[PDB]
This record gives structure tokens, C-alpha cells and sequence, in this order.
């Protein structure tokens, strides 16, 4: 009942980072403190890693196991967006704002950062555990994918949105909003596929799947807290970002058909402001008048 | 925002359910009293003005030296005595932006409308004070409008040529192709539009001195000409405009048409070169019978027969070419070619269509040559002879390359003044003077044909404006009746003026004695058929103005037979693009495209209602896209029968109609005697 | 040396089925004979069936085994074009020209057809034989992929191009030309990835891989000749189609860095009508000797 | 797979750890016995063959009628008396695929090597039987090789011109630009490469007769010339090749260089037009001191001084141009321009570098004009005068456009025969004959300069082959010693033959009296310095051959003063691309690129070891890329001091070499007196 409308929405949302000129951010970037620039680079690098794996691994593997040519076409399109559009856009931002050495250093930093490695290990592990014709392993990977789309990106998205909302780094911010618009529909779509599998189960099996989903969310959440503190303490925003990730965790649960898990909190209003002619053959009678 | 363009935008603000058309009078009044009178350089007396303009290289001293300053003063008084006022903001804006003389830094305004008209009149008269006053009266009444080159450059020192349409015949040689490129760049440098006939050039895969498959075809020459026109662009303000013409029976016709396809590669597509296709009646007959047509390799025909293919009659030699084994031919589907033509015109507006047998069955100078191609505006239809440009050490055989001076009668103002005869004769004199004062010293064939043929083009505009302001629909039979009578009268008086000029100067155009004017065959339909209006409504439009009868045409025929004709060609109806605003007239004899025309100049948006548009004649100003193209073809064919050259005939197509409808319009135009089809404009 | 350049060319060629209005083809379709309509339907179904294998297996399997983030992104983009763009385009052409029952029957026929099946299963067999961390098996699959993209499609493309060059079925012919333009670049790109593997091999292993490629080409070519006669004899075109197959076989070989196998031949003119080392500054004392 | 192709492929099959070099003799023997003798048309007698060739439009009856048939028979006897054998398969293959006369359907072979050599000799002698026999002995011994145009076309009815290098000056006018395009197409039609000097053309954004900022610059002319060369593609046989030269102080130099960037826009990029940059010593001096330099608008300089910017000495005029407020200029960084040049040469091999002051400090005809640019191969360095092509009706002012006739001595065969003097003098006579018999009817300046200057180019080849076959490293000081002595002897005997021809004909070249030959300034370094070999090994190479001494040079100076000099220019070392295979020689004076040449012809791959390559001399055949480019510069500068024109100097670079390394090579070439740099070839 939904794939065709998602197909149409995904293809109509198609974009490339080159559509957005980035040289306009040069001055507001220059004006940020060293702490702010550091957090910003690292935040986008963490996002780049997530999209790299979502494009290389997550979306293609889910596409492989989901039945139906139209469902596969949507998932293939989403996969392309992840690595050919989203992951690449971050390099466009980096290449504009930062010198090569700072770019090299931040990519080295992703490799050695323990929270980013842990979250990649956990998510990709679940993708690679999918067994052919085994719907339960597929469900588990789809939960992981929804958590990546609708929860994990948001510790990263906070900062570009926070600046956009203050009228700073607005070209980079425009790119990020386009990425976010895509991930929102990706999270809903994968959520609907996960619910399909969940709804086939016995009540006993469903109870176990909810346990899996909640245990996984809590494990990812605890890691994300440490990641958030590590990045945001130097810019004074860790508590604010934490409220934002809890907000989005609830959206991820809802995408999976589950009740919200965290209590509602006031999000920084700045971040909320951050959001041919037809050919007809000649007849014989056409030559006489 | 400027006050005048703010007032001009109040036209579209509908008050009481009607457009505020009177705002344009306030718009032009504000335009003048807030920009023009402020930016106009004013001198204490006309003597100081003329001395300032001559000394600072703005005017030419030679033409102003033929009059005593009292005569020049009288001419300027005659211009200013009319107290001409532009009726719309667009008229004055276009004049003072395109034709009014400005200082060397483009800062202030030196010429008013009266000053420009007086200078053009003194240039035309060539020393005659009374003739200069007559020209001043003619142009200040806006009965006659010299073309953009003449009106813009008459009497100016640092000026281009007064002729902007040139037609070149290219012979099948590398020397001739190089000379064609050189002459095209020279004429584009002068500001003129250049048309080239590429039919004599041998097709792709022909031999160059016994090595086969060596010739690149007409498309290589097309690329050469396209880059030559891109190079000679005159600062790029008006980039070099060229046209290429190919006979439909040329083997390269499909590659010639493929240069305009949207999917054409960069190594084939030409951008600055318009294309026209010359279609003999043989091709239309072959497509009608759904038979298998053949395109031919021109070099094989030239080797076998000693003549170029386009210099021969295809309706009599097509079967001989097909049956000849030594002639190389390629099989084509004529209906498929017609459909391709229609598709290309739908998608790009190209090619121009010339119906060769429609041009040549009424052509008066077939003894000199048949008309083989048209100009860039697709309305000049004159005999041409190809030149033979030889090696550097050898003498060149100079042929006849076409060029005519353009000028338009304002049908509305001519009919209001009841002055068809006087306007036609004075315009003929002015065009003759422009022809005589033109000397192109880098196009030998253009110069020779200008001296020999003495061809002029006298067009008309404001046909639709006059009809709509007189309560006549463009498609109505009464409109065609008026056009018939009006253009028969224009032809009569142009022939009379040409004969009088020949009698006075004692000379006719070269090879006049072989023309149909000399034999009297040209006047057959004029001495046999009466062209008086058939409707009482139209007959009252000509009241107070004598309409020549069959007896008058017999007398004119005797006069021409006894004195000859000075001009080989006299009448051609050009598009008349930008001078139509200045004259407050509809463009050419074609119907209007928009009732109120919206344009953006710089960062300013302004609207131009059609001249005389109101609520009492709103529906008589029917847009060209909403009317039947068959009735427009009927109107143009009615006008064409009195025009010796062609008429720039634009086809106005809706998005709904297919390529079959465009093909039907083309075939009906061919059936009705249409000589050329200019553009396939789609809305 | 090449992936970013191909990325650029791929993304700038992006298009969607909806851009070409198909209904005006019915004005020439109605004038074709039964044999012409039959051949067209069968050719179209052949292309559709082969392209589906490439979208579901061929491109995604190669993307899975190739190392490199940028290569995976380009390959993902190509897989997207197969599934989201090409497959929808073929379906659109079919739905325009034939009623539902006729489409189902043609696909039933072509699905059972011996020559279509032989080539489809030969290609799919090589994709299924790729082994993790075995570059030889990957190379063999890449050869199969290049043969599909740059060679096997062309016995099919011939007919739409033949009509397109005559002014018939122009809307569907425009679509086919866009598809073909994508397959051309796909073939060139996968060819470069195969040459990279080939160049890492010993001389004996290279000779062995060349023998594999030529042997595979021979098997496919002999089946193409039979496929061609089966479809095109009824419309009298087989001789010219065979020339077009050999010409495209030579292009496929050149994509794999191999010499042409077949002598040069001219192609049907109607179908033809259808078709930095290192910058270093001068630091003075370089002007003195 | 052909038997000879298999045998040639067995060279790479290593037997006993060595290449089977002897298989190429088997390969050529099999090639002949199996293909050539089968496909060679044989006639009962030479008379029948000659009659068939003249009557079937293969030969020219004019030059053959100058001899009785007995003399022609004896000439053919002399050619076949040598029993010449091609040493390698590639020599015979290249001759019988490029130069041997074939039937009109290119199926059989009419001419063997001996027949071609006999016909060329009979054409050279122009009626002298002993002279024809001398030419036969010179060419069958392969001591002298006429250039590809001369060797291929001499004595052929359907032949191109015997000259293929032309140098045109383009004046700053539309007439001159159109004439340049025409002449370029006419010369490319003849099959010759055309070089155009664009330095006189005014830059982009210059005024055209009071209309400022109207000129498209040299890049519009570049596009015109590129399309002209693409169209004139030698009857679709070989792609039209042309070159454009611009002074580095021209304002459009950066636009000129941007036409060769890989990222160049399609409206800027030129494909078939090679580019060369002319660099005066002033630019190198400005870059050396890192002072910011100025590029000048040429038309401002012409208006201020009445002379073209490239007609003036930039060393004295640069400060005056900069300090002149009426001369327009923009600041540039000369070091950045040098780095851009090096980057462009690394990426694409362009532009050619011509060091203007290196050429003109030793130029013997500076009174006629300075050398402003070079040819398409960067070795022709002669004085030129720009032509003033006026309007069609007016008379043109014809200048001097460079075109010299090419020939190459085989250094190995000349050295082994101990015939430097005889080969040089006979080659000079043959080049003089080719110069006299050349008449070009569509390039008036080229024809005038050919008649007046009588300039020839006598090159050399097989330098590396001769050195490696004699156990001398190319970079060794002994190699430079041999080059010094050999080319001093070549210059001595070419000057002696030119003075002898002047004495015989009683005429010198035009404006000889102002040359350094007339004043004796040319002979200063020859009457002051001894150029005998400084090494015993090199002095042994010239055993049995009189090396000219200082007294001999004084006698030659007196002889030239008494009798004059017939050729303005005599020696230029062209690349000698395809004739090197036929002669079994290394190309020009350049070192070999590869020891064994791997090439694919048709579907079969071929192997060509360098001539004389073996196990003993394997490491003397050092590849050019492995060489030190500084030592190659030293060798070419040693040769350049005895060559009056330039030498085609290709830079052979490794992939590891940076932009700084290429710039260092260019600056060392400038320091060492190198006149031109041809190509930057990267491995
Ligand atoms: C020289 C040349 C000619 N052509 C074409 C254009 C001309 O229309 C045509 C005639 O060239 P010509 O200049 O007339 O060549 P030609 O006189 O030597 O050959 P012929 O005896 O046949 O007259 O050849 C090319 O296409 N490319 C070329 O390079
Ligand atoms: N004074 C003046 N007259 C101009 C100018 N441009 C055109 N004219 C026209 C207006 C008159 O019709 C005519 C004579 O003007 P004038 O020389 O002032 O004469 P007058 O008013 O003393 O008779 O010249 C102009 O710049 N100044
Ligand atoms: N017979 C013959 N001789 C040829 C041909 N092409 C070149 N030649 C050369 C070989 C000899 O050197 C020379 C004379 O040959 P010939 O006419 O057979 O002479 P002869 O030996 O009968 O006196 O011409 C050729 O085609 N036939
Ligand atoms: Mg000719
Ligand atoms: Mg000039
Ligand atoms: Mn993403
Ligand atoms: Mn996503
Ligand atoms: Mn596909
Ligand atoms: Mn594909």
C-alpha cells in the first residue's frame, strides 16, 4: 500500500551537493572558535562514517533480502543516496572549509574513536548477521537501520542545525537539511518493513522482539551519551544534545510501531528554527486541398 | 522604480474590468519630461548643434554640405512643425534606446525624433531642399519608415552599411569557400546578415581530384561559416547572423537538417547559422504520390552535364538524373523528409522553407537566373549568378550576389493620409538613393549586383493594426480584399516610379530587355483582372484615392515597355522587427502575437499594448496563435501576388497541433503560391 | 585514476522515465506489420529480462566484492539506474504499446525461449560463482558483466535504433537511447575494474584469463547468432544485425583492454542515424648554472 | 598470422638469455619472398614499365622526357647494381606501405626501392645523367634521404607539394586573418603543415576603429584556424595539422595557453592546432629576478610607435613600453607563467618553446627580419615579413612567408663512406632543385620567399645509431666532440656548395649583402676556433676525411665574400619521423626512446629493434628517458652552433619529474643557446 508513494517521494527528492554553492559559509566558518570548528568537523566525520556503512552495507544487504522489484528499487535508490550523495556531500563541505591536513586528521580520528567504532561494530554486525530466508535476522537488522536513520544521526545533525538556526553556516546547513529530509523518509520506510515482519510473529515472539529492540536502543543510547559528551563538552552543549537524541530515539521507536521510551523535554528553540511536438504521419489526403 | 515604467505598469491594473490603456500616454509623457528632456543635449541654435555633431565625428560633412544652412534650418522646421508625439512609452523608449544618437560615452542624447528624421531626409534628398522637406513630411507623418540600418546610420560618420541583407552564392571549390568565408566575415563586420547558398557544393563522400570519399560535404562548410559568424560579431552586441540554404535534392540534405537537431553533437551542430531548405515542385509532387525520391551528388551532375544541379530545372531533369548511371544518387523517402522538416520546425523553428517553383513561376528575371535561395529573413527572392574565385595570380569571374535596401510603408498612416502613390514613389526614390550610395568594397559580387540590378525592397507594416483599428478581422475575406487592393496599388505605383526613374536617368537595370517587364508578360493579370475592392466596406477605405483599373495598368505596361524599369526588384516585405515600435505599428503584414506585449529590459518590466488597442477593438486584435494558419496563408498569398520578392512568413503554432498540422500548413502554403515560410513559432 | 571522473559522468546523465511522453508512439505502432510488432515485443522483453538480472544481481554483487568507498558509490549509482530507472522505463514502453494480456504472453514466451535463457543463465552463473576475497572469480564475473552491458544488449538495441533512425517509435526510441548510453558507460567502468585485477596477475595467469574471456565470448557469440536468426529472419534484418553484434563485441573486448576479435565492418546507416605529474614552484638558483 | 610477422615476433622470444635479433633478417626475407615479390607488378622491360607508368597517370612525362631512354636505363642499372637489401622487416614494411607506388586501387606494387630512388634521382638531376647516377649512388647507399614529401611525391603525376612546412605571418586585420585562413586551408590541402604567427593580432578587449573592447583576441583566430585545418584535412587522408605561435609578452598569452588545458571549455579548446610560445631573453631575465612582468596589448604599441610589438626588440623596448602611459598592459608573474608552461608541457606536451634571443643572436639575416616564430616541428627559424592583404579592389603588399625544403644526411652511412663533403653538396643541389621547382599558386608570400630567399633545410639523422654502433655513449663528451666536428664539416660544405651555386648562377639570395655572410661576421667563430676532434677515438672516426681547419674556413670566408651565398638558410634538423625506418636509422639527432619498438599494424603486433642493436652495443643504446636531459641539451647545443636554423628538440621526461624539473631543463636549454624546444614526452 505504500512502496509506490515512497518510490515517487524518493526520486522527486533527488539532489547533488554541487547544486549548493558553499563559498558563502567561508566567513561564518572563519569566525568560529577553534573548539567550535573541531566539534563541527568531528560531528560531520561521524555522520560520514554512518552514511558510508549505510550505503556500502546496510541498504544493499536489506535490498537483497526484501522481496519485490519495487521494494528493491526503493531500497537501491536509498542506498545510492547514502554513499553517492550523502557521504560525498560531507567531503564537499570539508574541502571548502578546511585545509587538507585538518581533513586528513579528522578521518584518522574516526578510525581511532572508540564510540564511533563501537556503534559501527554493532550496527554493521547486525547487517552481516542477516540469514537468507530468515525473517527474524532481517527484522533485527531493520531495527538497527531505523536506529541509525532516526536516532544515531541526530547527535551529529544537532550542530549544523544549531548554527543554521542562528543564521550561521547556512549553505552547509542547507545540505544537512536535505540529508535530514532523506533520512526521515528512509527511517519511516524501513520501519514499515520491520513492522511487517514483527506482525507475522506469535505474541511470545513479539515480546522477545520488543526486548531486542529496547535492549539494543539502550545499549546504543549509553554509547551515544559518551560520544555526545566527548564532542560537545568543549562547546558547552552536551546536555542540550542529549535532550535532542532522546527526542529522536522516540521517533525511531514510533517508526517501529512502538511506544515512546523517554519523557518529553524542551529542545533548544534555535535547533527548531534550524528545521518535442507529437509526430503524426502525413496522409494522402493531406496533399490535396 | 522609474516613474514612467511605474505608470506603464498601471495598464495591467484592471479598473472597472478594463485595462487602463490611457496610462501609456501618461507613461510616455512622464518618460519624456523626466528622462529625455533632462538627458537631451540642447544647443543655442541649430547651427551650433550641426557644427558640434560634424566636428566631433558624429555626422558626415559631405551630405550636409550640399545644402545651405538656411535649407537645413527649413528642413528642421518642417520636422518640428508637425509636433510629433509618441503615442506609447514603448515607441519613444525603443527610439531613444536604439536609434537616437548619443554622445561618445553613451551618456546624453543628441538627436530627437525630429533631428534623426531631418538628417535621414537630408541624406535621402542629396542636395534637394524640397525633396528633403517631402521626406521629412513622409517620415514625420510615419507614412514610410526606412529600415533599421538606413534609419540608424543615415548621415552618421562612424556607421555601418545601410544594407543588412546579403545573399552569397558559393561555388564548388576551396577558393570559393575561402572567399565565401572572407566575404561573410566582411559583411557581418559591417553589421549585415549574410545568407549563403550551399547547393553547388558537392556532397559528403565526393571526390576531390580523383581521390574518392574526400569531400566533407556541406556540413564542414557550415561549421566554417558558423565559426566565421561567431568571430565577426561586432563586440557581441549583435552577434554575427548567418543563414545557409540547401536544395532539398542535395545529398547532404539530411546532414544539413541534422545540424539543428537538439541531440546534435558539438562536431556537427551549428548555433549561429540559420538554415533554409529550397523545395522544388518536384519534391512536393514526389511526396504527394508517395513515390521514392532521390537526392543527388552535385559533383556527379556537374561532371555529367556541365552545369550545377541547382542551376538546372529539377522538374524536367530529375528523371534524367535518376536514369543517368554516371550521376550518383541516394534513395530517400520524400514524405519522411517532409515529416523531418515539420519536426525540426516544431522543435527549433528551422529550416526556412522556400518553394522554388512558387518563386520562379512569377519571377520576372528568370533570364538572368532563377531564384535559388532566400536571405536570412527569408523574404529576399532575386536572381543570382555564382562567382568563380580563382587562384591568387588569376583573375576572378565576379557573379551577382543579392542585396536590397529595405523600407516599410505604414499601412495605417498611408491609408489615413490617402497617400499610397506619393508614399510609394518617395520611398522608391529613397531606396534608390540608398542603393546608389552603397559601395561594398570587400564583396565584389554584392557590389556588382548592386550596381547592375539596382534592386530595392519596399515592404509594409501595420496591416493587422490597420485592420483591427478599422473593425476588420485578419482572417476575414474583407481583410484579404483590402490587402489585394492595397498591394496592387503599391505594385502599380512602384512600377510607375521605377519606369519614371529609368526614363529620367535614361538607364534600366542590367538585362532588363529579357525580363517579363520588357516582354509585357508581367502585366498579364493586371491588364486582364481588375483588383478593385469587392466589398463596400473596403471600397470606402479607399475613397478619395484613385484605384488603378485595367486601363491604367495597360497604360503603365505601355509606359514600361517604352521606357523600361530601373529596379529589377522593388517590393519585399521584411519582418520589420524593432522599427515597428518606433512607428507604433504591428510587425510586418503578419498578425500580432500578443495583444499586450510584456517585456523585461534590464531589471525593469514594462508592457506594450498593440497600437490602437482598446475595448472597442479588443477582439479584432486576435492573436496569431488563436487564428487559423490556413487563413493567414490565404492572406499572405493574396499579398504575395503583388510582391515581386517574398514575404517573411512566420507560422504561429499551438502546442496541441502535431507535425502533421505543420506539414499541412506548409503544403497549403505551397498550394496557395507562398514563396517562402520564415519561422514556425510555437506558443 | 578514474572513479571520480566516472562518478561525474554517471550523475550528470541522471534521468527519469516520466520525462519522455510515450503516447505518441501509437501513431506509428499501428502502422507496423504483425512480424515487426512481434519482433519488437520479443526484443523488448529480452532486454527487460536481462536488465533485471543486472539490477538484482550483476551490479549489486560487484559492488559487494569491490574494495574502495568511491567505487562502491559509483557501482551503487549504476545499480540504482538499473532498478529504479531502466526497469520502470521498459515497463512504461510495454504498457503503452500492448494490452496487459499481450505483455504477459510475450514474457511467458521469452521466459521459455532457448537462446534468451542460454545467455541469461550463463551470465547469472558467473555472478553466482564469485567467492569472497577471490579476485579471479570477481574478474570472471566482471567479464560477464561487460559482455552483457557492451555486447549482449545490442542484438536487442538494434531494432529500436532501426525504427528510431527511420522516424518510427521515436518516444520509446529516445528512452532506449538513454538506456543504451547508461549501459555503455557501465560497460566501460566495469571494464576498467576488470583490467585492474588482470594487471595484478602473472603472465601465465593473464594468458589463462585471456583464454577464459575469448572462450566465453565465443560461446555467447554463437548463441547470439542463433538468437538473431530466431528473431530477425521474419523481418529480413539478420545479416545487418550480425554485423552490429560483432562491432559491439569488439567494443566489449576493448573495454577489457583486449584486442578486437572480429574484422572491422560498416554498420547499417539507419541504425547509425538512430545511434599532471607534480606542480613544484621554481625556488631560485634554478636560473643559474 | 603472416610468416614474416611470426618471424619478427620471435625477436622477443629470448633464446640463451638474449633476444633473437637475427630473426629480423629472416622476417624481412620472408616478407619480401612471400608478399612483395608476389604483389610487385613486373614488366618484360623497363621501357614497358615506364610507358605504363606515364600513360596511366602515375609519373610525369616532363621530367622523364629530359633523358633518352638509354640514360634512364643506366640510372635504373645503377640503382639495381647495389643489390640493396632492407636489413629489418620494419624498413621494408614502412617503405612498401608509405612510399612505394601502388596501383590506383592500392592492390599491387609498381615501385621497388630501387625504382623509387631512380625516379627521385632522375627528377633531381633535371636532365643530367651523371648527376642522376650520383643521386642514385647517394640514396641507394642511404647516405642522404630526401624528406617524406620529396621522396614520396617526386616524379608523380598525382602528387602533393614537395614542401610540407610553411610559416605564415598574420597581420592585425580582418582581411589578413581571412587571407591567413584561406592560405592555411590551401597549404593543408597540399598536405603541408602550416605555422601561423599570431603575435601581431591585437589582444582580447581591444578597440576596432573607435569601438573599444571589441576584439576577441588571438583565441577567436585560433578557433577559426582550428576549424580551417579540420576542414582542409588533405582529402580525408591525413588529419590537417597546424601550429600557432604567440609571443610570451602578448597580452593573450594566458588565453593562448588555456586552449591546451584538459579542462578547457569547448568554446576555447583547440584540437588540431599546436601552439608554440616565443620567449625573449627579457622574460627569462624578469623571471630570474622574480620581478613582476607585463604583457602588452599589441595594438596600443602599434598605435604609439607605428611598429608591431613583435617587430621590436623587447630587451630595449620593454622599459619604454612599461613607462609609456599610452601602451596598455597588465601585470603578470613571469615565474608563474613559466610554471604554467611546464605544467602544460607535462600534461599535453605543449607549447613549443622558442627562445627568441637564442635564435636571433646567431641569425645571419637579421637585416631582413628577426626570427619571430618557428614551424610545426620547431626547427625552421627564418626571417619573415608580414603581408598586407588589402581589400579586394586594392593591391596587396606581399611579404615573405617561410617555407624550406627538407633533407636528411644519414650520419652512419655518411661516416662509413667518408663522404661528408660529397653527400652534403649533392644534398644541397637536390634541395636547391626542389626549391626551384616548387611553385605555390595560392600563397603569394610563400612563393615570393621561396623565389627570393632560396632557403633549404639539410638535416641529419642516425646520430644515436652511429654513436651506439661505434661504442660511444650519447651523453659522453666524445659524442659531443663527434657532433661538433661532424656538423662543423656539414656546415662548411653546405656553405661551400651554396657559394659555388651562387658563383655558377651569378646570383645570391635576396638581401644577401646585409647578411652576416656578406660582412664576414658569420665566420668569426670558425676563423678563430678550431673544431677538430679533441679525442683520439673521435679523431679516428674521421680518418681518411679532411676536417676543415681555420685556414680552410678563412678560404671559405673569402670565397663567400667574393661570390656570395645562394641560400639564406641551409641546415635544419627536422624530426624525420617515418623516413628513419626506411633508412634503418634513429630519428633525427635525438636519442632513441625505446631499444626495441613495439607497434601494432592492423591486427598484428610488430617489433622493431633499433638499427644495429645487439648484445655488444645494448647499453650504448640507452633510452632517452633514462638519459640526463641536461646532457641531451649539451649535445643539441653542440650541434646547434653549426646549424643556421633550429633543431627539433624533444624533451624526454620520466613520470617522477616535477614541474620544477621541466622548468630547469627549459632554463638550462635557454642558458646553453638552445633555440627551440619541440616536445615534452613523458614516460
Ligand atoms: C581541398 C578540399 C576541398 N573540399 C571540397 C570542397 C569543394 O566544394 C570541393 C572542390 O574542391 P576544389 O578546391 O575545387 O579541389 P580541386 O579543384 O583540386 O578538385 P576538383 O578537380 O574536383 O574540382 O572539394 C573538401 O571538402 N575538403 C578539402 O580539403
Ligand atoms: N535651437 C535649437 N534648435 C534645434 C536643436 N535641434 C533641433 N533644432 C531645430 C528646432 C527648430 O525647428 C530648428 C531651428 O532652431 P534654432 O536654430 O534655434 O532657430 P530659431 O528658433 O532661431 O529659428 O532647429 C537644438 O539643439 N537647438
Ligand atoms: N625488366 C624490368 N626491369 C625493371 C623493372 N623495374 C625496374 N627495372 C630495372 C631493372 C634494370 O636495372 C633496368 C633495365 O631492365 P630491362 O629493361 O629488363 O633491361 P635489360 O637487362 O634487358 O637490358 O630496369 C621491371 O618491371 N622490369
Ligand atoms: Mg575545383
Ligand atoms: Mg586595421
Ligand atoms: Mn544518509
Ligand atoms: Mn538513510
Ligand atoms: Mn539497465
Ligand atoms: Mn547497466
Amino acid at each position: 500500500d505504500f512502496t509506490q508513494m515512497f518510490y515517487n517521494q524518493n526520486v522527486k527528492q533527488f539532489w547533488l551537493p554541487e547544486e549548493i554553492a558553499l563559498n558563502g559559509d567561508l566567513l561564518t566558518w572563519k569566525y568560529l572558535g577553534k573548539n567550535e570548528q573541531d566539534t563541527y568537523m568531528k560531528v560531520l566525520a561521524g555522520l560520514t562514517l554512518l552514511d558510508t556503512e549505510q550505503g556500502n552495507t546496510g541498504m544493499p544487504i536489506v535490498a537483497e533480502h526484501v522481496d519485490g522489484h519495487q521494494r528493491k528499487a526503493v531500497l537501491n535508490f536509498m542506498a545510492m543516496m547514502e554513499n553517492a550523495v550523502h557521504a560525498k556531500s560531507y567531503s564537499n563541505i570539508f574541502m571548502t572549509l578546511a585545509p587538507t591536513e585538518t581533513i586528513n586528521e579528522v578521518f584518522e580520528w574516526v578510525k581511532q574513536n572508540k564510540y564511533l567504532q563501537k556503534k559501527a561494530q554493532m550496527i554493521v554486525g547486525l547487517y552481516k548477521a542477516i540469514q537468507k530466508d530468515d525473517e527474524i535476522s532481517l527484522f533485527k537488522a531493520m531495527v538497527a537501520s531505523v536506529y541509525l536513520e532516526s536516532f544515531l544521526f541526530y547527535s551529529g545533525f544537532y550542530y549544523p542545525l544549531y548554527f543554521y538556526g542562528q543564521g550561521k553556516l547556512m549553505q552547509s546547513g542547507e545540505i544537512i537539511n536535505l540529508i535530514l529530509r532523506d533520512e526521515a523518509i528512509h527511517g519511516v520506510y524501513v520501519g514499515l518493513l520491520a513492522q511487517e515482519i514483527y506482525n507475522k510473529q506469535t505474541e511470545e515472539k513479539k515480546a522477545e522482539l520488543r526486548e531486542f529492540a529496547i535492549d539494543l536502543l539502550n545499549q546504543l543510547y549509553e554509547n551515544e551519551l559518551e560520544y555526545t559528551e566527548d564532542l560537545y563538552d568543549q562547546v558547552g552543549l552536551s546536555h542540550d544534545v542529549k535532550k535532542f537524541i532522546r527526542y529522536n530515539a522516540n521517533k525511531a521507536l514510533m517508526n517501529l510501531g512502538f511506544d515512546p521510551y523517554f519523557e518529553e523535554e524542551d529542545i533548544n528553540p534555535i535547533v527548531l528554527n534550524g528545521l518535442k511536438a507529437t509526430v503524426e504521419p502525413l496522409k494522402d489526403d493531406d496533399f490535396y486541398f | 522604480v522609474p516613474k514612467w515604467i511605474q505608470l506603464n505598469n498601471e495598464i495591467m491594473i484592471q479598473k472597472d474590468g478594463k485595462f487602463q490603456f490611457d496610462k501609456d500616454k501618461e507613461a510616455v509623457h512622464s518618460y519624456f519630461v523626466d528622462y529625455i528632456n533632462q538627458n537631451t543635449v540642447f544647443f543655442h541654435n541649430l547651427k551650433e548643434k550641426l557644427d558640434y555633431l560634424v566636428e566631433n565625428q558624429y555626422y558626415e560633412e559631405e551630405f550636409l554640405s550640399l545644402y545651405s544652412f538656411e535649407d537645413i534650418k527649413e528642413v528642421f522646421k518642417t520636422a518640428y512643425a508637425k509636433k510629433f508625439r509618441f503615442p506609447s512609452f514603448m515607441s519613444a523608449f525603443k527610439f531613444y534606446n536604439d536609434y537616437a544618437l548619443k554622445t561618445n560615452d553613451k551618456k546624453k542624447i543628441l538627436e530627437r525624433y525630429e533631428d534623426r528624421i531631418s538628417i535621414v531626409a537630408l541624406f535621402f534628398a542629396n542636395g534637394d531642399t524640397e525633396k528633403a522637406k517631402e521626406y521629412v513630411n513622409l517620415m514625420i507623418n510615419q507614412e514610410y519608415q526606412p529600415s533599421t540600418p538606413t534609419f540608424l546610420n543615415a548621415g552618421r560618420k562612424r556607421r555601418g552599411e545601410l544594407v543588412s541583407c546579403f545573399l552569397l552564392e558559393v561555388n564548388d571549390s576551396l577558393n570559393d569557400i575561402s572567399r565565401a568565408i572572407d566575404i561573410s566575415m566582411q559583411l557581418s563586420k559591417l553589421g549585415g546578415g549574410v545568407s549563403l547558398n550551399l547547393s553547388k557544393l558537392r556532397a559528403k563522400g565526393e571526390a576531390i581530384k580523383d581521390v574518392e570519399n574526400a569531400t566533407k560535404g556541406v556540413v564542414g562548410v557550415m561549421k566554417l561559416l558558423d565559426n566565421a559568424f561567431r568571430y565577426a560579431d561586432q563586440m557581441g552586441q549583435r552577434q554575427g547572423s548567418g543563414a545557409a540554404y540547401l536544395n532539398i535534392f542535395h545529398r547532404d540534405i539530411n546532414d544539413f537538417l541534422d545540424t539543428k537537431k537538439i541531440s546534435a553533437d558539438e562536431d556537427v551542430r551549428v548555433k549561429t547559422l540559420s538554415i533554409g531548405v529550397v523545395i522544388p515542385d518536384k519534391f512536393v509532387e514526389l511526396a504527394r504520390e508517395d513515390k521514392a525520391a532521390y537526392v543527388f551528388y552535385p559533383h556527379t551532375i556537374y561532371k555529367e552535364y556541365g552545369q550545377h544541379m541547382d542551376e538546372m530545372d529539377m522538374n524536367e531533369m530529375y528523371d534524367k538524373f535518376v536514369d543517368n548511371p554516371r550521376v550518383k544518387k541516394e534513395k530517400i523517402n520524400p514524405r519522411k523528409l517532409l515529416e523531418k522538416l515539420a519536426m525540426l520546425r516544431s522543435e527549433s523553428g528551422y529550416p526556412y522553407i522556400m518553394f522554388q517553383d512558387n518563386v520562379n513561376k512569377v519571377h520576372a528575371n528568370n533570364h538572368i537566373s532563377k531564384v535559388k535561395f532566400s536571405n536570412l529573413c527569408s523574404e529576399v527572392l532575386q536572381a543570382s549568378q555564382v562567382s568563380s574565385y580563382t587562384d591568387y595570380d588569376e583573375e576572378d569571374e565576379i557573379g551577382l550576389d543579392i542585396s536590397c535596401n529595405l523600407g516599410s510603408l505604414n499601412i495605417l498612416n498611408v491609408m489615413e493620409h490617402k497617400s499610397i502613390e506619393k508614399t510609394v514613389k518617395l520611398a522608391t526614390d529613397s531606396l534608390t538613393h540608398v542603393s546608389e550610395t552603397t559601395d561594398i568594397r570587400n564583396a565584389p559580387a554584392v557590389r556588382r549586383a548592386n550596381k547592375a540590378m539596382k534592386s530595392i525592397g519596399l515592404g509594409a507594416m501595420n496591416l493587422h493594426g490597420y485592420l483591427a483599428q478599422n473593425g476588420i478581422a485578419y482572417e476575414s475575406p474583407e481583410a484579404r480584399d483590402f490587402a489585394n487592393t492595397f498591394f496592387m496599388m503599391v505594385n502599380f505605383y512602384s512600377i510607375q516610379r521605377s519606369a519614371e526613374i529609368a526614363k529620367e536617368k535614361g538607364e534600366t537595370f542590367d538585362q532588363y530587355e529579357g525580363s517579363t517587364y520588357a516582354t509585357g508578360e508581367y502585366f498579364d493579370k493586371y491588364v486582364s483582372t481588375d483588383f478593385s475592392p469587392k466589398y463596400e466596406k473596403i471600397a470606402n477605405l479607399f475613397e478619395g484615392m484613385h484605384i488603378p483599373t485595367t486601363e491604367d495598368w495597360k497604360k503603365l505596361k505601355a509606359f514600361v515597355a517604352e521606357h523600361g524599369m530601373y529596379h529589377s526588384y522593388r517590393l519585399c516585405i521584411a519582418p520589420t522587427g524593432s522599427i515597428s515600435y518606433v512607428q507604433s505599428s504591428t510587425a510586418s503584414v503578419m498578425p500580432i502575437m500578443e495583444r499586450i506585449e510584456e517585456r523585461t529590459y534590464g531589471n525593469s518590466k514594462t508592457y506594450y499594448p498593440m497600437p490602437g488597442l482598446a475595448s472597442n477593438n479588443w477582439f479584432f486584435y486576435k492573436e496569431a496563435y488563436d487564428m487559423d494558419m490556413f487563413k493567414v496563408v490565404d492572406m499572405i498569398a493574396t499579398i504575395q501576388q503583388h510582391i515581386d520578392q517574398g514575404i517573411s512568413f512566420t507560422l504561429f503554432l499551438k502546442d496541441t497541433m502535431t507535425t502533421r498540422d505543420l506539414n499541412r500548413i506548409d503544403l497549403y502554403a505551397h498550394h496557395r503560391g507562398i514563396k517562402t515560410i520564415y519561422y514556425a513559432r510555437t506558443k
